[PDB]
């Protein structure tokens, strides 16, 4: 998961 | 325990562990950045007494993307294997749902996978 | 409209607290999670996610899902299920399915 | 018991054509995938699998199941649903869910 | 057709797929001495018109594990994209569903992620 | 999957 | 999940 | 998948 780009 | 610390993707995500001595983990994702606004409350389980044959150790923690500044109005789960050793890993799949109306709930939820190290990419 | 027990469609009973934080706690063996404590107002479900480990069986399972309330509220999930297995093994170590709950049997 | 029209829980209808060395063929779009022409006769289900390519949605479908003969026939299933994104994307590019076909609407 | 050749994984695994010109996928998947009896049929679908910006390709496709001499009462379906270039890859994850009773049906279906990959490991 | 809604 | 098959 | 091993 992409966390960064989640968010 | 080796399972308690920083662990990392090559995304860079990074979650602190705590390994309890029953089976609770706790802790936190932090931002490359690492402050509060950007900081998620992570719990889970695992395995407190794995195979010792070198067989990994089954575990499981989820974060909802909700804090005091931030919410993303979903979560995510991650189930895996910590695999202890010189190159220690956690290899997981993860789920992240997020809350949909009925008529989008069948598109609710993502998968992949993550594989974490403790060397910081 | 979290807080209670739980039953799914076959025979499993989820016995679950709703923090005013985010925190689910509950049973059923420990099982731990996150829901989100402010869902939108939309008609979108509340995201949550539990783990339970299964001390032995060495292994655990993670729902990802959400709460629908009102008269026919339910818990949609889909679920990992990882074992602990030798490295050899590790490809198949993970199983998948769905489980959904709700407030009666 | 494969061969003929299918019907998720949704609306969707599902037609398919078994042969005899294993091909699924048919419409959902086309389908095609593949199904094990000899299965156990242990009780056990009859594994299978198909895709759909969404052309345009820019997007494909995998169904992962088996299917269940008898009186309330079934094809169980899980899918995934990759779309074709960014490589910044591609970490959120698959949806993952479960179907249930059975032989009515 | 950048999808048309074989492709390998870590695990080695290799699969020849042939990209037809309105979306189709056939090929086999072939063991690491390449010989009838541990080959399988590959079918899938891809996207014959993704956007050309970089993105990838949608596709899927299915093995059933039954040939001429083996049946493992299971299937995989691979889902997920195809990206170009010069460290071309298809990056997907993965379901196995073996034939169950309806007793263990619950646990028919293993999930996890497969990168391929021109180049033999 | 809901195909119609996602077409 | 079948719990109690599983356990 | 490890093909060969699930074989």
């Amino acid at each position: 998961m992409d966390v960064e780009a989640w968010l | 325990a080796g399972i308690t610390g920083t662990w990392y993707n090559q995304l860079g995500s990074t979650f602190i562990v705590t390994a309890g001595a029953d089976g609770a983990l706790t802790g936190t994702y932090e931002s490359a950045v690492g402050n509060a606004e950007s900081r998620y409350v992570l719990t889970g389980r695992y395995d407190s007494a794995p195979a010792t044959d070198g067989s990994g150790t089954a575990l499981g923690w989820t974060v909802a993307w909700k804090n005091n500044y931030r919410n993303a109005h979903s979560a995510t789960t991650w189930s895996g294997q910590y695999v202890g050793g010189a190159e220690a890993r956690i290899n997981t799949q993860w789920l992240l749902t997020s809350g949909t109306t009925e008529a989008n709930a069948w598109k609710s939820t993502l998968v992949g996978h993550d594989t974490f190290t403790k060397v910081k990419p």
